[PDB]
């Protein structure tokens, strides 16, 4: 990923009052994945046949 | 030269005989089975003291 000039300038503080970036700003990247799976139910027991 | 460029005949393609990078084989890991340590407490038993 590539950051933006607004982000790189808001990382350093110094902004005027009621601007949000008056203090130095920190950023954290988070990635979420959604997948499939198979659940096998038999004789009152649950498990993943493949996992 | 009997070499016109107009014919859009893009052939059929090309057969991918192999891949540049081999696919590693991971070890299969199954999960719970019929006796997958489940709570059922049907009996709770009754151990008579011998002495």
């Amino acid at each position: 990923v590539t950051m933006s000039p607004e982000s790189v300038v808001a990382a350093a503080g110094g902004g005027n009052n009621n601007s949000g970036y008056n203090e130095p700003q920190r950023f954290a990247l988070v990635v979420i994945a959604v997948n499939h799976n198979v659940i096998r139910i038999m004789n009152g027991s649950m498990g993943f046949p493949i996992l | 030269g009997a070499n016109p460029f107009r014919p859009p005949l893009a052939h059929q393609g090309l057969s991918k005989a192999h891949v540049v990078k081999t696919a590693v084989s991971v070890a299969n890991r199954s999960a719970g089975a019929e006796p997958f340590v489940t709570r059922n407490d049907p009996r709770a038993l009754a151990m008579e003291l011998a002495n």
